[PDB]
RNA sequence: GUAUAGUAUUAUGCUUACCUAUCACAAGGAAUAGGACUAGAUAGAAAGUUUGGCUGGGGCGGCACACCUUCGAAAGAGCAGCGAAGGUGUCCUAAGUUGAGCUCAGUGAGGACAGAAAUCUCACGUUGAGGAUAAGGCCAAAAGCUCAAUUUACUGUGCCUUUUUGUACUAGGAUCAGUUACGAAAGUAAGGCCUAACGAUCCCUAAAUAGCCUCAGGUGCGUGAGGAUUGGGGUGACAGACAAGUUACCUCCGGGACAACUGGCUUGUGGCUGCUAAGAGAUCAAAUCAACGCAGCUUUUUGAUUCUUCGAUGUCGGCUCUUCCUAUCCUAGUGAUGUACAAGUUGCUAAGGGUCGGAUUGUUCACCCGUAUUAGGGAUCGUGAGCUGGGUUUAGACCGUCGUGAGCCAGGUUUGUUUUAUCC
RNA sequence: CUGCUCAGUGCUGUGUCUGUUAAUAUGGUUCAAGCCAACGAAGCACCGGUAAAUAGCUGGGGUAACUAUGACUCUUAUCAAA
RNA sequence: AACCACCUAAUAGCUGGUUUCCUCCGAAGUUUCCCUCAGGAUAGCUGUAAUGCUAGUUAAGGGGAGUAGAGUAUGGG
RNA sequence: GUACCCGUCUUGAAACACGGAUUAGGGAGUUUAUCUGUAGUGCGAGUCUUUGCACGUUAACUGUAAAGGCGUAGAGAAAGC
RNA sequence: GGAUACUUUGAGAGUAGUGUCUUAAGGGGGUGGUAUGUCCCAUCCAAGGCUAAAUAACGUGAGAGACCGAUAGAUUACAAG
C-alpha cells in the first residue's frame, strides 16, 4: 500500500542530458504595453511612408 | 450586513453615474414550456426510474446575494454581485 | 428467498382433500314444490 | 426455520425482530403471523 | 337502462341487461358485482443496483482529500511523511473611499470624596498598542485613533504573476477607454495594510422600459419558444457519479506490493552482570546486602519492523527418544565469613553423572500432598508420512450483552474426517 | 405461576368534527395554446383501543446506643413504566 | 439456486506464455489531473526521419541571501 | 585452471520463490473500417473512373458519357457580409 | 382526428404503432418538420383491392482457385454422425 511520495534523485540527470536557452522572439511585447504609447508609435509609421 | 436601499452607480447604458432604487434579486420559479425542462418530462415518462441526478451531498449553507440597482433616468435593472452572505439587511438610520 | 409453507398450499399437489373413502356430499334433497315423509335407511359415519 | 424459508427465521438467537403483526394490504409472502389484529394478548373479561 | 319523490344530482323501487347459483336451474341480488383504462396511497413479497480515497496490513480513530501562516528545508531555485504549532467555509454601508488634525501601549510623579482600577495634569515615551480573525511580515505629521464629507465595494476588452514537467477557476498586479467621489492642490480611490475566506459542462434562472438575431412557401400578424453576450442556483471526495449493511453457507481473480506463523536485523520491555559508594550491618562503607547514578551482556519474555514464504515450510500442549549450552541446585576440588560445632550466606574451577511420584487445570506457567538432599535453557517456541486431538479455528445447536434486522463478540458451553514411503 | 409499561415502532376503529392531497369534473379568464382558482376520497396528521404484538423495566448520598450493615429517608432517568 | 445446448471465443486496471542471426544507438520508476495509489492521460528521459545557414568550467566587474558559527530586544534561566 | 540451472515476476533468484521426467509434430501482434504522419509514384487548380454502360482470348484486362467525392474562401449562434 | 398511457424513432411543445375514453366534415379536407390562433400562396384528395422487372440468399440439390495436403482441410480422404 505504502509506497514512494517522490523523488528528485537523476532530476538533475534528465534536465542536463539535453537546459534549453529559450530565446524570445522580439523584446516589445504589443499585446501588453501601454496603448496610448502604442497608438501613437502607428501613426509614426503611417505618416512615414506617405 | 447591512446595505443602502439608494445609492449612486454606473448606469451602463446612459454612460454616467446616476441614483438607483436597489431590491435583492428574484428567484424565478421555472416554466414547464422550457425546452430543457420538456425534454425532461418526457424523458421521465415510461419505466425506468428517475433519470436525471439530484445532489444529495449538498454541504454548504450559505448564496451569493445578488442586487437589482433599478435606474432611475435610464429606467434599467444591471445586476450587481456582492461575495456570499448568510444574512442581508436593510439600513436604517 | 423461497415460497412459503403459507403460499404453497394453493398450488395443490400434496395439500388436497384425502376424499377417497368419503360416502358423499351432505346436503339435502333439491326443492320441488305438501310434505313429503323418509324414511332413516340407516345412519353411517364418514 | 432460516431467514429465506419464513419471515420469522435467521438471527443468532430465536427470537421474531420484527413487529409480527401485519395489515390486510400486506401481500402473498408478506402475510406471516397475526393478520389484521384488532386486539392481541389476553382477552381478559368483555 | 328504467319508474317515482325531493334538492343537472341525492333517495328506493322495477327486471330484461348483468351477476352469484346448479350445469340446468329458480330462486335471490341488481344498473350494482366484476372486468377494462387512468390517477393517488402503502419500511424488502419480488426484482435491479450501489455501499469512496489516504493509511509503517486492514478495521475503529483521524482528514494530513480544497485552501492559508510559521518551522522542518541544509543563507539561490526545489524538497517528503498519519512530521511540529495553528487557522478558513466568514465578518463589515463602514470595520470601504478621500481630506484634515492628533498620537498610541506603558512607566513616572501629582490631584475633593478616590481606594490596586473612575475622570483631570505635566514629563519621558522607536512603536512593545492598535490595524475584524490564524501565524508571520509591514506601518508614527501613518496604514493607528478622532472628526467631516462621501459610494472607485463602479462600467467594458485584452495583458501579466502564482503555473506552465501543463496552460483553467480562485486570488492578486500593471494598464488602456470611460465616468464619478474627495482635496487649495499635486494626486489618491478598481474594496478591507499584505499573505486564506471558495467551484466545470448540461439544465434552469435573472439582467434590455422592454433590444440584438431565428421559427425554413410568405423580407407576416399577434401569443409562445430558441439563440449570442453577462451574473446566480452546486457539487467540502472542493477538475465536480445520484447510492446502507451482512456472510462462520460463501465463490472467483490475483497478491509475500500486505497481516496471523518460523527465521533475520533491533533490544525499548523482560532476564543477567559490572563500575561507584550513601548508607544499612550493635561499633565499622566493601562478611553479606546496596540507593541516587553510570556502562555493558543476553535472545530462554514481549514488542517494533516487513527482508523471505499466499501455484500452502501442517499452527498449542502432552507422550516418546537424542544431542548440545552453562549464567552450577546436588555430586568432585577449593577460598571468604558477623566460620566454635551443626545448619547457613557467599566467590572461583568444573557440564562426566543425577535432577523425580501425584491432586485440580487443554494448558505452558502456577499451586498444594509426598520422597534421597535438589538448577535453568537451545536445537523451525527440537519432535503430527512418530502418536494423541484436550485447546485453538469451519459448516449443527444453546445462553448472555450488542444490533430494527441479516448477523456480531481474545464472552461462555456442547457435538464435530488428522491421507501417502515402494524413490534419494 | 405467569408482575409493571401503549412513549417509539407496528396493527387497529360502530372514528371525523377539522388540516394536508392526484387525475377528472364544475367555475373564472385569453383570439387560442394556456393560466389562476376552488373542490375533494383513501392514506398520513389528530383522537381512542391493544404487551400469551414487537419490545422495555437504576443510579447515588445520609442513616439504629462499640464498629458493621442500612429497616428508614432524600434525589434523578425517557414524551411509557422503573 | 439442478442439468443440456445456445447468446459466447461474454468481461478481467489480474496470472502464465509470446518462435532466426549480426550490427548501431539506448531509458524510466519523476511533474500536473483522474471514485486516482496492481491503471490511465499529459510532460520528461530514448530512437528514427530528417531539415536550415557552444558550455553541468573558471576569471574580471556588479546585484541577492540570513544557514553554520557567534551573541540587558522576545523567551528560558 | 576455470565453470552454481535454465525460463519468470522482481530493488534483488543458485535459492528453502513458481514452471520444467524424455522425444517428435502442432503452438501466440493478424485482418477490416475511419484517420494520423513520414517516404515512394502519377497527374496538378485540379484530381479520382468506382456506382454503371460498351468490350473481352471473360470475375481480370481495355475503352468511355455524366454526376458525385475531396480541393479551389473564410469568419459568425444567426441575420446579413 | 383529439386528450391520456405505454412501446418506438434522427424526428426535436411526438416519427410510427397500440390500449382506454372521445369522435368529425364532405363548396370541404390533408400537407408545407417549433406549440397556438389568424390572413394569403402552393400542392394533393386518406380511411377498399390487384400488379411483372431490377433486388435478397450462414438451407438443400447439381466450374473455378497465388487455399489445405492426413495432429492440416469439414466432426468425417477409409463400413462416420
Amino acid at each position: 500500500a505504502k509506497r514512494s511520495n517522490t523523488s528528485a534523485h537523476n532530476r538533475s540527470h534528465q534536465h542536463h542530458r539535453n537546459i534549453h536557452k529559450c530565446v524570445v522572439k522580439k523584446l516589445w511585447f504589443e499585446k501588453g504595453m501601454n496603448a496610448k504609447f502604442l497608438r501613437n508609435a502607428r501613426y509614426a509609421k503611417a505618416g512615414q511612408n506617405k | 450586513v447591512h446595505h443602502p436601499k439608494t445609492k449612486k452607480f454606473f448606469c451602463k447604458f446612459c454612460k454616467k453615474h446616476t441614483m438607483c432604487k436597489v431590491s435583492q434579486a428574484s428567484r424565478g420559479e421555472e416554466r414547464h414550456s422550457a425546452l430543457g425542462r420538456r425534454r425532461y418530462d418526457r424523458k421521465q415518462k415510461g419505466f425506468g426510474g428517475r433519470v436525471k441526478p439530484i445532489l444529495r451531498r449538498s454541504k454548504k449553507t450559505s448564496k451569493k446575494i445578488s442586487l437589482r440597482f433599478t435606474c432611475q433616468s435610464c429606467k434599467k435593472a444591471t445586476m450587481y454581485c456582492l461575495g456570499r452572505l448568510r444574512k442581508f439587511e436593510w439600513t436604517v438610520e | 428467498g423461497h415460497i412459503v409453507r403459507a403460499q404453497r398450499r394453493g398450488n395443490g399437489s400434496v395439500f388436497q382433500a384425502h376424499t377417497h373413502h368419503r360416502v358423499g356430499p351432505a346436503k339435502f334433497r333439491a326443492l320441488d314444490a305438501s310434505v313429503i315423509s323418509g324414511m332413516v335407511k340407516e345412519i353411517i359415519h364418514d | 426455520m432460516n431467514p429465506v424459508d419464513h419471515r420469522h427465521g435467521g438471527g443468532s438467537h430465536q427470537h421474531m425482530g420484527a413487529p409480527g403483526t401485519v395489515a390486510r394490504s400486506a401481500r402473498p409472502g408478506q402475510k406471516l403471523g397475526l393478520i389484521a389484529s384488532r386486539r392481541t394478548g389476553r382477552r381478559r373479561g368483555t
